[PDB]
């Protein structure tokens, strides 16, 4: 992974040495370069998984991780130079260099073999997050965000180290590979209930977990669009990277573990769906969609089958995508008229053409129209929880039809109808935009010709 | 419909049942019976590739009509004569099955009529 | 038969008693009505048709809804038996529901498994 | 079998050139509406052959 | 708010309307608007409003309960079926103004008039303004109803979005 | 927009029921806020609920889409009352006679298809007749077993 | 006659 | 540009028009707006079949076809 | 009910102003300032039956018949039907006529 | 394709044929009550014939002020963006 | 255009829509009556439907009440 | 281009052209029209493409792997033998998947070729598939995403347990 690590530290001297109106595109065309050399963790075996050093691996689900991590620092950049542009020299360099830092966290931290090492990492990733929402946030609500987003996550990290020392101290090691030969079954007692929420409920809290979601609709509406695009494309799927990984060691007790989590789960998606038909802060809309679509996503790990982990895989990537590009919609808005009240600017298919093309295809990639690889996976998880109980049907099939309803009235109330007669700094979109637009929705879409590289290792 | 309101609205216990008939013995009634011949034989239906409905006791025909229809393509206006053969095959083959209704019916109330006998 | 109305189907305005009583109390109360629709009407055009003016006219109306409708709930919020029961209907409610289907439902499923009565002959997708 | 197959599937592909030359490739909105009513009435064609082998 | 006189009028044509939403063929819809018409004539002159609000209160009674429960509506009325048909091709004025210079290039002589248009407005803001000013009640205004230019040379305060509004059919 | 223009609690006097009258730009006699329970509305105008589609279409609003002019009090719901959502308009028919007629017409069908049902119609006609033992094969029969023969005679 | 149509721009 | 017809001709008489007149006239009543509606019963629109009429048309030449159709088949199948 | 004397006049003002408009959109002669039988139908559709039919037909013909077809079962076909007094073309067997039929 | 002659001679052929307007005494400036002797009600039929005549409707607040020919044919040519 | 409105009268008609509404109409018309000439049975009935109440007792095997 | 006996197909029995009309086929014609415009084209530019393949012949290999000790001889936490061993079941596994869609393939054409008559005449296949999904079924079923050679060898246990059970009581 020295391969990425090394050039990802790299495009800090460039920031910093970089003539002073070049760092964006410096950093941009760097980023891009070192995306494409991402495609070379795609060597991946039917059997066995790339095992590159006792610090680092890949297998089929960090990769399309990795992969998804390193394409979204360019669109970041490309996001955030315009509302950053009267900042001054030196505060841009630090924006950009704690979203190089993220991504270096997140990189090592999809490919750590270790799972302490993981951890550190999977925490590390707090501080520059926390720093780009409460500095570089708009609104006084910025402030409370950076409370709520630290404090729910260090809340069910803490117990997850205890537990992980505890496990070490018992199996003798945290290496993933070892975990996978040397993992012995869960026995039932107050002591493995307890281990089990340890190890799980960190994991839970960032999905996030309806019941502990609350964070989430504060750390969107308050954080930058780049803060916005990572938290929701990314930072997420540290969640049900960490599940995915940490339920080989907690057989069979997630056999009866699990229920409270699906029943909020499954009755979480709705309540979430439901309620984006009532926001009335299209970021907001936007951050609790995420919510509705991640309960799947822990629904499916939890019930762990080959088709509810391919399903689970093929979701986080495509809602990563797509969440992003919903974000970028929205802001692209607000960059006009400063507000993110949905109904405040309407009929902007009239003012705004192509940008409008944009909104319909990241409205019909959330409602996963298939074959788009947002269906794939969402039907592989319908496919396999009607199998754990066919009752499951009556609650997925409901909050399709929710999750399609919200999707188009967001769609209609900003695009359609009349256009607001006051508002009148409508300018054309400009190719940075559609560029930014673009470069979510093409990778979206060309997925749909070869799905199995984000199937993962299930597969 | 006749027949409907004698079971619904009359005696049932004197009408056919339609889910449950025959009830009698076939040679009730019917010194030396005949068996029905099957001229088509059961390779021939499925090289013919007959529709599993279609392999009735009229097959045949059908067979016949098939092998003209393709034989006189594009002319789809040809084997009139041969689809009015499996067509009338057919006609005989319901009137066939009027029978029985009838005989059963016969039979039911000649049952009842006799059950007369015995306790009058 | 008189017109009965509903919460969605209102009391046509031809039809309403009070429409007919107009005193010289309610004709007062509706030139006071027409004179705050005037006042904002009169404040909005002339930012509206002002040649200089490109961007947004913020409108405090709109503001007040979209914060009333989030940031002042809780500050205005009473635990008290109404809150309570609702909460405790709606929210622990349907999870406990919920869990009974399901749970009733697996654990007859994984009965019949072990017992070989379920058919399970070409199921081996899962 | 050769021809049956072959027309069937440019059946489907005919429908679709009018939308991929929307890619402006070669492109000429003068009559764009008479192009696409000029592949359905030409597809229609195509698709009476196999049409016609399978009543024979 | 609306006169005892105006509501009376709003009726009988409300009525006339769901009259021949019933009749359909139109020598049976005229014998029928005349039978109407000489009952909205027997009590024309009454003078006991009371007596006359009665009589009002009364016709729309009976006006409910007769009504088409489909009435005819003009097809570019609210509620027809080509109500809004046409406002997705509405666009702003103020949009051409964020036209390229290579779009502008296309059409030099309607965008030199359409200068003069921007100047116009701009020369009049001021005066519009203080006539406003000048000419509302201490307290502000209270009706909707805006005067008329006074001096000649003068525009009529606030004109600009009612005179180049979109056209009914714009493209 | 400053606090004082932000909604507020519960108003308590009367002096602080003028105040948030002033704040929504309505006539103190107009004003009426949500019951005081701890739902959470605040001080926030209880206004008539009703459609969006019910106002008047040619009066020259703001927002001709919405029917809201610039400034005015929103209802809590709007959004609810837009005029793609719920329409609360005066039917020609009452609410309750429209249930019982929609309800009793469903009622009536579904019982008489329970009738119908157990009443089925039918011709009189005996069973179709099929040739080797019902086709025994051809339905898929195993053919290393062998079927009670069904026999059927002329008529 | 011909009376010009007013759309946003579509250079961009 | 568009040349009205000339308003004098519009006249109630021979038109059912003329019969409402009639039966207002009995009450003492009189519609005045008769007039604008007599176009609709005169010129071109005067007379327009009946529901039968309608669902016969073309049936006079679809009926001499089949006659000299049949009576070809019949010469045919004659020789 | 009529216009007051004020709102006669501001409407005749406006009504004045909106007609001036309304004229100023009539495109002039010169507007757009461009930048710079039987036979010819049967072109026409020629070349549009070649670059839409024949090419296409080209390309699937050769993609099935050399990619498609030369992997098992990507083209099924129902095995033709066979009557009785037919002859296969692979073997020359003759397939028997049925039964002699009752008249009927 | 309206024009403002073709306007005037639509909403002036409408009224000849009213038989309660004397079609001598009509003019694009007679005032329905005071030069033509006409009510409130029949002021509402002549606004409901101009609506069938043009295929539009006047709304009740609008149609209350017409009040002579004229100022009916300027609501019309208003409305549909008649210039000429 | 090459049909010029009119005001409170006919339209204009042209030949080719009159002719070709009368022959196509004309057509049905001649589709009806010469379908209905050979195959008046589709309309009709195909077959006779008997009477089962004038069957014999012999031929449906009934025997006599004492047997 | 494939083995037949991998992928059987019964002999194909065409009809011979028996016309019963006078009038042309239209088909035939087009049969005509279709090889000399479309096929007799296309095969030119093949042999053309297959004449530059010729010169350039150049060979790739099917993977052979030798047998490893299975996790039944693996010693417990030796993970370098557990290793071997949960390598060569994984590379069994995806094998079996696609014996499966063999026979699942197999089933589907027969279905497609027999028409009317599938039901009968594709009794062999509806065994073989029913036979070999049984098989599957004991073999990787219920073992979960997160399944192993140390799983599978725990399901197979129990299963011959119970047989045992069964057999002795029996
Ligand atoms: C189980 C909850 C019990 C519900 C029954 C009602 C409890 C109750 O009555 O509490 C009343 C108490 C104050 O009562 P009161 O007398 O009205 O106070 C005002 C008097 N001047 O109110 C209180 O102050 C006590 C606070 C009660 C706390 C209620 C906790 C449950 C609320 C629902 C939580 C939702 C959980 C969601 C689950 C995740 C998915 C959303
Ligand atoms: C199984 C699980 C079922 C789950 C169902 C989910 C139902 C969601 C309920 C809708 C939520 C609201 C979304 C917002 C949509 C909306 O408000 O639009 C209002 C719209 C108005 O429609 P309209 O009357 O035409 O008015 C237009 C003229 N102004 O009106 C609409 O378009 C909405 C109308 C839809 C109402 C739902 C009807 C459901 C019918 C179910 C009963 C039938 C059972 C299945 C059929 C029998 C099976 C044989
Ligand atoms: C014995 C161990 C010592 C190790 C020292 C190794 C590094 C020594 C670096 C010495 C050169 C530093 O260079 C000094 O700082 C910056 C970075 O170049 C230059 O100025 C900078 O301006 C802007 C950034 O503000 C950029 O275009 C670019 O970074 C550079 O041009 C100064 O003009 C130069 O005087
Ligand atoms: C998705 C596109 C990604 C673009 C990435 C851009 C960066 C590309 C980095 C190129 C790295 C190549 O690295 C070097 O390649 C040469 C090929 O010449 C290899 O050369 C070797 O390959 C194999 C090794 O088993 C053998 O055939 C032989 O030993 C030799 O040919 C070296 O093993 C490797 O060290
Ligand atoms: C979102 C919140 C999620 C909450 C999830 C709650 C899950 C609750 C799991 C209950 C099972 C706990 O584990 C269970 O504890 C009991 C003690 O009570 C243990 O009981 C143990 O001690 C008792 C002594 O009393 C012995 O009789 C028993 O033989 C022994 O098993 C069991 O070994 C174990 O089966
Ligand atoms: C071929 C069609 C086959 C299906 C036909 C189905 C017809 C079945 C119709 C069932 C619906 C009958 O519903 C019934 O209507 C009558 C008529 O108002 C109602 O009658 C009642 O309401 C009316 C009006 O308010 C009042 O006069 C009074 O209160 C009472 O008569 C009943 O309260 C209602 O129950
Ligand atoms: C194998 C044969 C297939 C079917 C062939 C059928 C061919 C029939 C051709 C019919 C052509 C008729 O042509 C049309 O006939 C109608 C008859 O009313 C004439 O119409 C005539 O009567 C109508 C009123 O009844 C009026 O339009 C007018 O009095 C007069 O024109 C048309 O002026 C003439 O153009
Ligand atoms: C006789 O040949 C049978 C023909 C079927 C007649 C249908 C009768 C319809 C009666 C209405 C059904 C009411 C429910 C019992």
């Amino acid at each position: 992974m020295l391969k990425y690590i090394i050039p990802t530290i790299m495009l800090m001297p460039l920031t910093w040495l970089s003539k002073n109106n070049m760092i964006w595109v410096n950093s941009t065309a760097h980023s891009l370069l070192i995306s494409f050399t991402s495609l070379l963790l795609m060597n991946q075996f039917g059997d066995n998984s790339l095992n590159f050093s006792l610090l680092f691996f890949s297998d089929s689900l960090s990769t399309p991780l990795l992969i998804l991590t390193m394409w979204l620092l360019p669109l970041m950049l490309m996001a955030s130079q315009h509302h950053l542009s009267k900042e001054n020299l030196t505060r841009k360099k630090l924006f950009i260099t704690m979203l190089i830092s993220l991504q270096l966290f997140l990189i090592m931290t999809f490919t750590a073999m270790e799972l302490i090492l993981f951890y550190i990492l999977f925490e590390a990733t707090l501080v520059p997050t926390l720093i780009i929402i409460t500095r570089w946030g708009n609104q006084t609500e910025r402030l409370n965000a950076g409370l709520y987003f630290l404090f729910y996550t260090l809340a069910g990290s803490l117990p997850l180290l205890v537990a992980l020392i505890y496990i070490q101290n018992t199996v003798g090691s945290l290496n993933f590979l070892m975990l996978q030969y040397w993992v012995q079954p869960v026995h039932n007692s107050w002591s493995n209930v307890f281990m089990w929420l340890a190890c799980m409920m960190a994991f839970m809290v960032k999905m996030p977990l309806y019941g502990l979601h609350l964070w989430l609709p504060k750390a969107h509406v308050e954080a930058p669009i780049a803060g916005s695009m990572v938290l929701a494309a990314v930072l997420l799927k540290l969640g049900g990277y960490g599940m995915l990984r940490i339920t080989l060691i907690l057989n069979p007790m997630t056999d009866f573990m699990a229920y409270p989590f699906i029943m909020l789960s499954l009755w979480g998606m709705i309540m979430t769906s439901s309620i984006c038909l009532r926001q009335t802060d299209l970021k907001s809309l936007i951050a609790y969609s995420s919510v509705s679509h991640m309960a799947l996503v822990i629904v499916a790990i939890l019930i762990q089958t080959p088709w509810s982990y391919m399903g689970a895989t093929a979701l986080m990537i495509a809602h990563g995508l797509t969440s992003s590009m919903l974000f970028c919609l929205a802001n692209s808005n607000y960059e006009r008229i400063h507000s993110r009240t949905m109904i405040l600017a309407r009929g902007l298919q009239t003012l705004l053409p192509l940008m409008a093309t944009w909104w319909l295809l990241a409205s019909l990639t959330n409602l996963a129209l298939p074959p788009t690889i947002n269906l794939i996976g969402e039907l592989f998880v319908v496919m396999s929880t009607f199998s754990w109980s066919n009752i499951t049907i009556i609650l997925m099939g409901v909050n399709m039809v929710i999750t399609a309803l919200y999707s188009l009235y967001m769609l209609i109330m900003t695009q359609r109808g009349k256009y607001t007669y006051h508002i009148n700094n409508i300018s054309p979109s400009f190719t940075r935009e559609n560029a930014l637009m673009s470069l979510h929705i093409l990778p979206l879409l060309l997925l749909t010709l070869n799905p199995k590289i984000i199937l993962g290792p299930l597969y | 419909g006749a027949h409907l309101a004698r079971r619904y609205l009359g005696d049932a216990s004197v009408e056919p049942d339609p889910l449950r008939m025959p009830t009698f013995p076939p040679d009730y009634g019917f010194p030396e019976r005949k068996e029905r011949e099957m001229v088509a034989t059961q390779q021939e239906m499925n090289d013919a590739q007959l529709v599993l409905q279609q392999r009735d006791y009229c097959a045949h025909y059908l067979i016949r009509f098939l092998k003209c229809k393709r034989d006189s393509f594009p002319n789809f206006l040809a084997c009139k004569h041969e689809r009015h053969d499996w067509d009338y095959c057919e006609h005989l083959d319901y009137v066939k099955r009027m029978k029985e209704f009838e005989r059963e019916r016969r039979l039911l109330q000649r049952k009842k009529r006799r059950e007369q006998r015995e306790a009058d | 038969p008189k017109y009965e109305a509903s919460r969605l189907s209102s009391l046509p305005t031809t039809l309403d008693p009070a429409e007919y009583d107009i005193s010289s109390e309610t004709r007062k109360a509706q030139a006071e009505r027409l004179a705050i629709r005037s006042r904002l009407k009169r404040e909005y055009q002339l930012q509206y048709y002002d040649p200089s003016r490109r961007g947004v006219i913020e409108d405090p109306a709109l503001v007040r809804w979209t914060y009333a409708r989030s940031a002042n709930i809780y500050p205005n919020f009473r635990p008290n038996t109404k809150t309570s029961l609702l909460g405790a209907l709606f929210g622990i409610g349907p999870l406990v529901f919920w869990y009974y289907v399901f749970k009733t439902d697996r654990d007859r499923k994984e009965k019949l498994i072990q017992e070989g009565k379920l058919d399970r002959t070409f199921n081996i997708s899962y | 079998m050769n021809m049956f197959s072959s027309l069937s599937l440019v059946t489907l592909l005919l429908l679709t050139m009018p939308i991929m030359m929307m890619s402006f490739n070669t492109y000429k909105p003068s009559n764009y509406p008479l192009y696409v009513k000029t592949a359905i009435s030409y597809a229609f064609i195509t698709s009476m052959i196999p049409t016609m082998m399978f009543i024979h | 708010y609306l006169t005892h006189q105006q509501k009376v009028l709003r009726l009988y044509k409300r009525a006339l309307r769901h009259l021949e939403s019933w009749c359909i063929h139109r020598d049976k819809y005229r014998y029928f608007a005349c039978l109407l018409r000489a009952r909205f004539d027997e009590h024309k002159n009454e003078k006991d409003m009371v007596k006359a609000t009665q009589l009002l209160r009364e016709a729309e009674e009976e006006f409910w309960h007769g009504q088409h429960p489909q009435p005819y509506i003009f097809p570019e009325s609210p509620g027809g079926t080509s109500y809004e048909r046409y406002e997705c091709y509405k666009v702003p004025e103020w949009c051409l103004d964020d036209w390229h210079p290579s779009e502008k290039a296309m059409y030099p002589d309607y965008f030199a008039k359409r200068e003069q248009w921007k100047k116009l407005r701009r020369e009049s803001w001021e005066r519009e303004v203080k006539q406003l000013q000048e000419e509302t009640p201490v307290g502000g205004p209270r009706t909707e109803a805006l005067p008329p230019a006074r001096k000649q040379g003068d525009l009529p305060p606030l004109w600009w979005h009612i005179v180049t509004r979109p056209r009914e059919r714009p493209m | 927009i400053t606090k004082d223009m932000l909604p507020g609690p519960y108003p308590k006097t009367p002096e602080e029921r003028a105040a948030a009258a002033k704040k929504y730009n309505m006539r103190v006699e107009d004003y009426e806020p949500y019951p005081d329970d701890g739902t959470g509305y605040g001080d926030y105008p209880k206004l008539p609920d009703r459609s969006q589609q019910e106002r008047d279409p040619w009066y020259d609003w703001d927002h001709p889409d919405l029917r809201l002019n610039w400034g005015e009090p929103m209802h809590w719901d709007l959004d609810m009352y837009i005029r793609n959502r719920v329409d609360t308009s005066p039917t020609p028919v009452n609410w309750n006679l429209m249930c019982k007629h929609l309800f009793g017409f469903v009622a009536f069908m579904l019982f008489m298809f329970w009738v119908g049902e157990t009443y089925p119609a039918y011709q009189p006609v005996g069973p179709k007749q099929y040739p080797y033992n019902n086709l025994y094969l051809e339905r898929g029969g195993d053919p290393n077993k062998e079927p009670e023969p069904v026999v059927h005679y002329e008529i | 006659k011909r009376l010009f149509i007013i759309k946003p721009s579509g250079f961009y | 540009k568009m040349e009205l017809p000339d308003y004098k001709q519009w006249k109630i008489e021979g038109t059912p028009l003329e019969t409402v007149q009639e039966k207002l006239a009995a009450r003492g009543l009189r519609d005045p707006w008769g007039r604008n509606e007599a176009w609709r019963y005169m010129g071109g629109f005067a007379n327009n079949v009946s529901f039968v009429g309608a669902l016969l048309k073309g049936f006079k030449w679809g009926f001499a076809a089949f006659v000299v159709a049949i009576g070809a088949e019949y010469y045919l199948e004659s020789q | 009910s009529g216009y007051t004397p004020e709102e006669k006049l501001r409407l005749q003002q406006l009504r004045e102003l909106r007609r001036r408009w309304l004229k100023d959109q009539e495109l002039s002669p010169r507007e757009p300032v461009l930048p710079p039988n039987v036979i010819y139908k049967t072109y026409r559709h020629s070349i549009f039956a070649f670059t839409h039919v024949l090419i296409p037909v080209w390309i699937i013909h050769y993609y099935l018949k050399y990619h498609v077809t030369t992997k098992p079962y990507t083209i099924v076909e129902k095995k033709p039907r066979i009557f009785p007094g037919d002859t296969i073309l692979e073997t020359g067997e003759v397939i028997p006529p049925m039964k002699e039929f009752p008249d009927q | 394709p309206l024009t403002l002659e073709g306007i005037k001679d639509r909403v002036l052929y409408v009224l000849k044929l009213y038989d309660k307007i004397d079609p001598e005494k009509l003019s694009v400036n007679s005032h329905f009550m005071k030069d033509l002797g006409l009510d409130s009600l029949d002021q509402v039929e002549i606004i409901m014939a101009m609506e069938d005549e043009f295929g539009f409707e006047i709304p009740d607040i609008d149609a209350e002020k017409l009040m002579c020919p004229q100022e009916i044919v300027d609501y019309i040519a208003d409305k549909k963006d008649v210039y000429e | 255009a090459h049909i010029e409105p009119r005001y409170r009268q006919f339209p204009q008609l042209t030949r080719s829509q009159v002719i070709q509404a009368e022959f196509f109409s004309a057509t049905m018309w001649f589709w009806i009556l010469w379908r209905f000439w050979h195959d008046s049975d589709a309309v009709l009935g195909h077959f006779p439907y008997p009477d089962p109440s004038q069957w014999t007792d012999e031929e449906l095997g009934i025997p006599p009440d004492d047997e | 281009s494939w083995d037949k006996d991998v992928y059987p197909e019964p002999p194909r029995r065409t009809p011979a052209p028996s016309p019963q009309t006078s009038l042309p086929n239209p088909i035939t014609y087009l049969t005509k029209a279709f090889d000399l415009l479309v096929d007799r084209p296309v095969t030119l530019v093949r042999e053309f493409i297959e004449r530059q393949h010729a010169k350039n012949k150049y060979y790739y290999y099917h993977r052979e792997f030798r047998r490893v000790p299975d996790i039944t001889e693996c010693q417990e936490k030796d993970v370098l033998c557990m290793f071997e061993a949960e390598m060569q079941w994984r590379r069994d596994y995806k094998v079996d998947q696609e014996i499966v869609n063999i026979i699942q393939e197999r089933l589907k054409a027969c279905q497609q070729r027999e028409g009317e008559s599938h039901r009968q005449n594709c009794a062999k296949e509806l065994e073989q598939f029913t036979q070999v999904v049984k098989a599957y079924q004991d073999r990787y079923h219920d073992l979960g995403a997160h399944y192993s050679a140390r799983k599978c060898l725990a399901k197979q246990k129990q299963r011959m347990l119970a047989e045992r059970k069964a057999a002795k009581e029996a």
